[PDB]
């Protein structure tokens, strides 16, 4: 069913092969169908989920039959259907993007959760991951705004989720399923035809919500940590050093750190969006993805390419150390009064959780609440980029003072310490 | 994030404070500022390279004072710009390298020689002196301003101690280059606050031009006193003016040439000082030297408004220019900035508003006497938008405007402008009509006389077919200005028609008709072009062509034109042909001095290998300049031309084609390769009629019919100078044509051209064309040419009748069928169709056409219903309703679906317009053309049944996307007749979007008056006023309106008494019978009057 899939996506070889702009003279008079593209988007969207789902369903077997499936063919399948999924001079489709990472994911992770890793990792050519990580680093350095999620912009820079294809799909909810009500009106219900029942396509849009935008930004994220996720999985894969595992996850994932921090500072704070909290869960997770590549693969990183970002990695670094001094929060009145300008969201979260649906929030033991007000006011705390967490704070101290290499002189460094105090 | 919210003045400077405190040499400053300088470079999508590179010429220009300490910095830099160091120096080597010399002489140079070769084992005394040699222009200039070294030895011992491999002291004699000038006056910093140093620095570039221009030979070396400015007296100012007005055109060439740089050397930087140097030469110097060379500034200013983050600069450049001219110069260039302010003025932000309101001002203050009454569009243009806000400004000028609105006929200035070049006069143009014409409307007076509207309508057909390829947006509102001037009365309208006149026959062999074709290509084609240049690299090929023609000419070298020489009544006699609009631009380049060659890369490649591929623009410029370097050897006055035809956009190729072929064809006995390539050309034109025409979509067919059209012009200029030298040898050399059997072998050449590749192919590959008339030439000339008695009449006719039956004759179609093709009976029915009887002919169409063996005698049955108006016939024809539905894609059958649409679009019926279109839209890439219009009109009047107005003015404005690109061609070739069928389309597609936009029945019946208005220019021919009519008909009966039902009732008596005084009652009564259903008390002596047409007299 896996290579039937993939040899079906790439008979489908021109539904992710649109051209990124049309001609000038491309004259939009014409009868302006949706219906044959409303096909073949759910053809392509149903069949990469299919992969994802073979793939997950594969991971649930006992760990001692992963060679049954795999061979040269899945592979070399895999790996055409990927390079045409994760595009560079077509229209991304976002509804593929996904699928298609998701499809890595649980290739990296049944690597790690097998026996006979080895016989994967040989059948694995080191060609496929460098094919791999270019995409996903391309992936890495888009841009996640909710103001243009579904608007048509430049392209390669904003994962948008365009208007003309925007459904469920199979495994995951990923729009608002604003084409959900053309299947059923994709045929005449009282009839039994062959041609579809036509569906006008500038009928649809018409405004009422952003929120679409901020629950469509959760999902791209997600997507973010997605291939961060993966990048800490292939670190474990290859722990030891090899083409791929090659530094340039310290300038990727730390211009990842240095901007998703800068512009959360100068944008983000005080924005009141949900989805605040999981974007400075990135930069807190990129930290570690950074970090167990410095402590633990520093062999490979090698000396001009951290040279490369000299600047964005000891920054990103210096925004968690400045966090030591802590005048700001040091209590409990005015933290709320913090939480009540920047996290009112994530109140209303816990108090519907707290009356419909935990088990453990109803007639609460004054352990329980004051549990709460520590973790909503460390939650608090990392979203108002002042005080992280304590751990991160040591992560990101043990690169910068630790003396594995001299990314600061000593009369350099105290420069940096004493724009904090020190 | 404050430099964010700025502009390019202050993004500039902000951007020098960013970086000298990224070079504050603190350790967290540096690592901050690199962080924030690359998030604010991608988050403006830059690089940071190109985010820093337009101040790179002023930020390391001082790091050449102290490259020697701080290599670090400069270090931090070049790993900031993501660039090696070597890259990034020798693209800046024209800003450090004229202060790296003038500086002390334990010099930096070894050092940037050890950046910019690798190694001492490359030798850096050559590249140092050649890098010396290369931007040595720069530091002429610096050594003049920035120091006053006036002393020839002070730069000779100055240079030859800094290189001692340096060339005859210095590159010699290279002081008075254009070049050095160009640099001298790029320098000129200027602001709005005149400093003590912005006086200095001006004061000491003009006496450095006083110093290189008017004695240079003289005092080459007496220099020194020159830096004192006062000590000037006035008896050498006018040998400095005389001096300065023949070296300021070359440096307009070398300003023109790094505006526009075409290999993308340079940021914008350059183009800020040549934009400076523009300004100090308006104001320091005299005012015949920018009369001069006021179109060299012209579209350098306009290139310079054109890219953006030199617009500000480029305004305050026009504001200095536009205050220091008179106004009956200004008119030159007027319009192309005016429309630049109109056509531009959204994104103005809050200093160029000022900036363009301080221009306006001073416009209409102190010379409103070229916005007034020298030329009145510039004033309408202006009070046209009112977004501007001209009136509540001065208001003494609204007492100007309100009356000069009215006394001012304002058509044939729209008719010059619209043949224009660049797009923002042409939308300015188009935007101004569609609202003039929409304020004739309703003043109900525009007028219609037996200044012409004819002549803004055959401007705006050559508009749409210039921009077929290009910009669908200024066609769509060119259609949409054409509807709004709607169908004209055959009669009494009509084009140009500018053929019978000197009718371009020039003798290229003798002298005196020589300079007639020069000084009319010069009046007529070459002084408009030498304006209107997109580049200035046109514009200076231009200006060569246009200076060379006089030059042969025998009136640039030699110098008359003063009135104090006044020996020469020829050539004054000569000068006086020209007219005052190219006088006035062709006066100064006289005495200039263009050379631009560019020889030795021209690879004369053989001729049979074709260009259709890339395009017809490509092909006829690469074959015209195949042809016209290949025959002409320098001394033929067609030489220079070469220079314009690779910039062309395909019209001036296509107009120097006849005449280079056609002197290529007088080279005799064959012997050179003169006649040789014209057998390299005769093949080609075997390569463009014998060609494949299949295999490709509905664009390079195109291409394919203006191969076409490009090549038949050459036969037919073939034809009329042959037969005019016949006559005017017979004319004037005796009067018996026949002698000396040499001018008869001249003659012989074009009569073996007229019949190569020859005709029933030139018949062939010319009806397809849809120049109906010259095919019908070319039928006739190989009828009579044939032998006519034998039975190759068989395959001439077929094709033959397609050449009259839409030509618009009749009576020799009518006299073709039945004259010597008798034999088939159905040739005998298909006479009744025109001849009064065309109803015995449809029903006998009817039921050959259920015989379901052809697809052809069912798409005749189908056009003669149409023809004559049997549209709900159309409709209800069985050929398309199988049971319900149609079939499937279309060879043949989408001829069919444009009458069935057409005819659903005149028959107003929601269903069967409704399942209509479902059957269209399941089809799978509707290729057709033709489809496409009718289709989008049926769905318009789907949207305006269901009463939503922006959806059918979504739908209208496509059907004029659909037509002002594809379906309109060139006027000046066509009738008025053929456009007509296109006209009455485009007048039925007006009106629905002038009834649709309509709320409520107070305007509606104003709209009506006004659409009955619309039907008195049309005429009195019965197919477009049926066509308007049931068009307002099929509007009427999908808006279920009470106002619009009694419109309907309207329109059916007016369809009725239209239709029997057409002698057409068929539908008269039919359309009549709807008006008892509505009971008109007028239907009672209607239908009395379709009695007496009928022929019964008593009833």
């Amino acid at each position: 069913c896996f290579l039937f899939i993939c040899d079906l996506i790439r008979i489908y070889h021109h539904v992710l092969k649109v051209p990124i702009h049309e001609s000038n003279m491309n004259l939009h008079v014409e009868p302006q169908i949706f219906q044959y593209e409303l096909i073949d988007y759910l053809i392509i969207s149903y069949s990469f989920d299919l992969l994802e789902g073979i793939l997950r369903v594969l991971q649930s077997h006992p760990k001692q039959t992963y060679m049954e499936f795999f061979d040269e063919n899945i592979l070399k399948s895999f790996e055409f259907v990927y390079k045409l999924a994760l595009t560079i001079s077509y229209k991304p489709m976002v509804n593929v993007i996904f699928s298609a990472v998701e499809v890595v994911n649980i290739i990296t992770s049944i690597i790690l959760n097998m026996d006979n890793s080895s016989d994967l990792k040989s059948l694995i050519s080191g060609s496929w991951w460098r094919d791999c990580i270019t995409r996903l680093y391309a992936l890495l350095e888009k841009e996640i705004k909710s103001g243009d999620v579904y608007n048509e912009n430049v392209d390669t820079t904003t994962l948008h989720m365009s208007k003309y294809h925007d459904f469920f799909g199979l495994i995951r909810n990923i729009g608002d399923n604003e084409l959900g009500g053309l299947i059923s009106k994709l045929i005449y219900t009282d009839r039994l035809q062959s041609v579809p029942r036509v569906i006008s396509k500038e009928d649809i849009g018409m405004f009422t919500a952003p929120i679409i935008g901020y629950k469509m930004e959760k999902w791209l994220l997600k997507l973010k940590d997605e291939v961060l996720n993966i990048f800490e999985n292939l670190l474990m894969i290859y722990g030891d050093d090899a083409t791929i595992v090659n530094g340039e996850m310290l300038i990727h994932s730390s211009k990842f750190l240095s901007r998703e921090q800068a512009l959360m500072i100068e944008r983000y704070v005080g924005q009141d969006s949900p989805n605040l909290d999981l974007r400075c869960h990135l930069i807190e997770h990129t930290l570690t993805i950074i970090y167990r590549l410095w402590k633990d693969h520093f062999k490979q990183l090698r000396e001009e390419q951290i040279k490369q970002v000299e600047s964005q990695l000891i920054m990103s670094l210096w925004r968690f150390l400045v966090c030591q001094t802590e005048t700001v929060t040091a209590n409990e009145r005015e933290m709320r009064d913090h939480r009540h300008l920047v996290d009112s969201l994530h109140d209303l979260t816990i108090k519907d959780q707290a009356s419909y649906y935990e088990d453990a929030f109803e007639d609460l033991p004054e352990y329980i609440e004051e549990e709460l007000k520590m973790q909503l006011n460390k939650r608090t705390g990392r979203i108002m980029q002042v005080k992280y967490d304590e751990k991160f704070q040591e992560m990101a101290r043990t690169i910068l003072e630790s003396k594995s290499f001299d990314l600061t002189t000593l009369e350099e460094a105290d420069s940096l310490y004493i724009s904090m105090g020190l | 994030q404050l430099t964010l919210t700025t502009s390019n003045d202050v993004f500039d400077t902000l951007l020098l404070k960013l970086i000298d405190i990224f070079n504050s040499d603190d350790y967290s400053l540096r690592i901050m500022m690199t962080l924030q300088i690359k998030n604010m470079a991608k988050i403006l999508k830059k690089t940071p390279y190109q985010l820093l590179s337009p101040i790179l010429p002023v930020l390391l220009r001082q790091l050449g004072k102290n490259l020697v300490e701080r290599k670090v910095g400069f270090q931090n830099l070049i790993e900031l710009l993501g660039y090696s160091s070597k890259t990034i120096l020798d693209i800046f080597q024209r800003y450090i390298i004229p202060y790296a010399i003038i500086q002390y002489k334990s010099d930096v140079l070894s050092e940037i020689a050890k950046i910019m070769c690798d190694g001492d084992t490359s030798l850096i005394n050559q590249m140092k002196v050649n890098l010396l040699k290369k931007n040595s222009r720069q530091i002429f200039a610096v050594a003049l301003v920035k120091h006053g070294l006036f002393s020839l030895d002070i730069l000779e011992t100055l240079f030859l101690n800094r290189a001692p491999t340096f060339d005859k002291g210095y590159i010699t004699a290279y002081l008075p280059d254009y070049k050095t000038l160009a640099e001298i006056t790029k320098l000129y910093k200027n602001s709005v606050t005149k400093d003590a140093s912005d006086s200095e620095n001006a004061n000491m570039i003009l006496c450095s031009l006083r110093f290189l221009i008017t004695n240079f030979e003289k005092d080459k070396r007496h220099g020194s006193k020159y830096k004192n400015i006062n000590n000037w007296t006035d008896d050498q100012e006018q040998a400095f003016q005389k001096k300065l007005q023949d070296n300021i055109l070359g440096i307009f060439q070398v300003f023109s040439s790094d505006i526009h740089d075409v290999e993308g050397r340079t940021t914008y930087y350059e183009k800020l000082r040549v934009i400076n140097g523009i300004s100090f030469l308006i104001i320091y110097a005299p005012k015949k030297s920018i009369i001069s060379a006021l179109a060299q500034i012209s579209i350098c200013l306009q290139t310079g408004l054109g890219l953006k983050e030199v617009r500000y600069e480029a305004f305050r450049c026009w504001h200095l220019l536009v205050r220091h001219l008179n106004d009956e110069e200004l008119s030159t260039v007027i319009d192309s900035l005016i429309a630049f302010i109109l056509q531009k003025w959204s994104e103005f932000n809050g200093k160029l508003r000022n900036i363009v309101y301080s221009i306006l001002d001073t416009l209409i203050k102190e010379k409103s006497d070229l916005i007034l009454k020298l030329k009145p569009y510039t004033t309408l243009a202006l009070v046209g938008k009112p977004e501007l806000g001209i009136l509540a400004r001065d208001g003494q000028f609204a007492r100007m405007v309100n009356k000069i609105r009215s006394t001012t006929d304002l058509i044939p200035i729209f008719a010059n402008n619209l043949k224009s070049s660049n797009k923002y006069v042409i939308n300015q143009n188009l935007d101004d009509i569609e609202v003039y014409l929409r304020r004739k409307q309703t003043e109900r007076s525009i007028d219609f006389t037996p200044s012409d509207i004819t002549l803004v309508l055959g401007a705006l057909l050559d508009t749409s077919h210039k921009f077929r390829n290009l910009d669908k947006d200024l066609c769509e509102k060119c259609a949409k200005c054409i509807s709004m001037i709607g169908v004209l009365d055959v009669t009494k309208h009509e084009f140009k028609r500018t053929t019978y006149s000197e009718n371009e026959v020039y003798d290229l062999n003798d002298s005196v008709q020589t300079i007639k074709f020069l000084i009319w290509v010069i009046n007529d084609i070459l002084v408009p072009a030498f304006w209107q240049s997109e580049n200035p690299s046109k514009q200076l090929f231009v200006a060569l062509v246009i200076q060379e023609s006089l030059k042969y000419c025998g009136l640039s070298s030699e110098s008359w034109d003063m009135n104090h020489k006044e020996l020469y009544p020829n050539e004054a006699k000569l000068w006086e042909k020209f007219n005052s609009v190219s006088k006035t631009t062709i006066y100064p380049l006289l005495s200039s001095l263009y050379l631009a060659q560019s020889w030795k890369e021209y690879v004369p490649l053989k001729y049979p290998s074709n260009n259709f591929k890339e395009g017809y623009k490509i092909w006829v410029k690469r074959f015209t300049l195949d042809l016209l370097k290949t025959g002409t050897t320098e001394n033929h006055p067609l030489h220079v031309f070469s220079s314009l035809i690779r910039e062309d956009d395909g019209s001036l190729s296509n107009f120097l084609l006849p005449y280079i072929s056609l002197d290529i064809i007088i080279k005799a006995e064959k012997g050179t390769p003169y006649a040789d390539i014209l057998n390299g050309i005769i093949i080609e034109f075997d390569s463009i009629f014998t060609c494949n025409l299949e295999g490709m979509n509905n664009l390079q067919v195109d291409s394919l019919r203006m191969c076409y059209e490009s090549i038949f012009r050459v036969f037919e200029y073939c034809k009329k100078w042959a037969t005019e030298f016949k006559q005017n040898y017979s004319k004037l050399h005796g009067t018996f044509i026949i002698k000396d059997t040499k001018t008869t072998n001249m003659l012989l050449r074009i009569d073996e051209f007229l019949r190569t590749t020859p005709s029933d192919l030139l018949a062939q590959r010319s009806l397809e064309t849809d120049s109906f008339e010259r095919s019908a030439l070319y039928l006739e000339q190989c009828y009579r040419q044939n032998p006519h008695d034998k039975n190759q009449n068989g395959q001439l006719l077929k094709n033959l009748q397609i050449t009259y039956e839409e030509i618009g004759d009749i009576d020799s179609l009518d006299g073709v069928l039945r004259t010597f093709a008798t034999g088939n009976l159905v040739s005998k029915i298909e006479e009744l169709q025109y001849s009064e009887n065309w109803k015995l002919a449809q029903d006998c169409f009817n039921v050959l056409g259920k015989f379901s063996d052809d697809p052809k005698t069912t798409t005749r049955m189908l056009k003669s219903m149409y023809d004559h108006q049997l549209y709900s016939q159309i409709i209800s024809n069985s050929s398309f309703h199988s049971s319900d539905g149609k079939i499937s894609l279309s060879p043949d059958v989408k001829e069919w679906y444009s009458i069935g649409l057409e005819a659903a679009n005149l028959e107003g019926n929601v269903q069967t317009l409704k399942n209509w279109v479902e059957q269209i839209e399941s089809l799978r890439n509707i290729d057709d053309r033709e489809v496409l219009l009718q289709y989008n009109i049926a769905k318009a009047l789907i949207a305006i049944s269901n009463e939503d107005p922006l959806r059918t003015q979504k739908y209208i404005h496509n059907s004029f996307r659909l037509i002002g690109t594809n379906f309109i061609t060139s006027s000046k070739e066509t009738t008025l007749l053929k456009k007509q069928n296109l006209l009455m389309k485009l007048h039925s597609l007006y009106d629905l979007s002038f009834l649709s936009s309509a709320k409520d029945k107070f305007e509606y019946k104003s709209n009506t008056t006004i659409l009955d208005y619309r039907m008195e220019r049309i005429g009195a021919d019965f197919v477009p006023n049926h066509y308007i009519l049931s068009m307002r008909k099929s509007f009427d009966q999908l808006k279920m309106n009470e106002q619009a039902d009694a419109d309907l009732g309207k329109t059916f008596f007016t369809l009725a008494q239209l239709a029997r005084n057409n002698a057409r009652l068929d539908i008269a009564s039919e359309s009549l019978m709807h008006c008892l259903e509505r009971r008109l008390p007028q239907a009672e002596l209607e239908f009395a009057e379709i009695l007496w047409k009928q022929g019964e007299n008593d009833r």
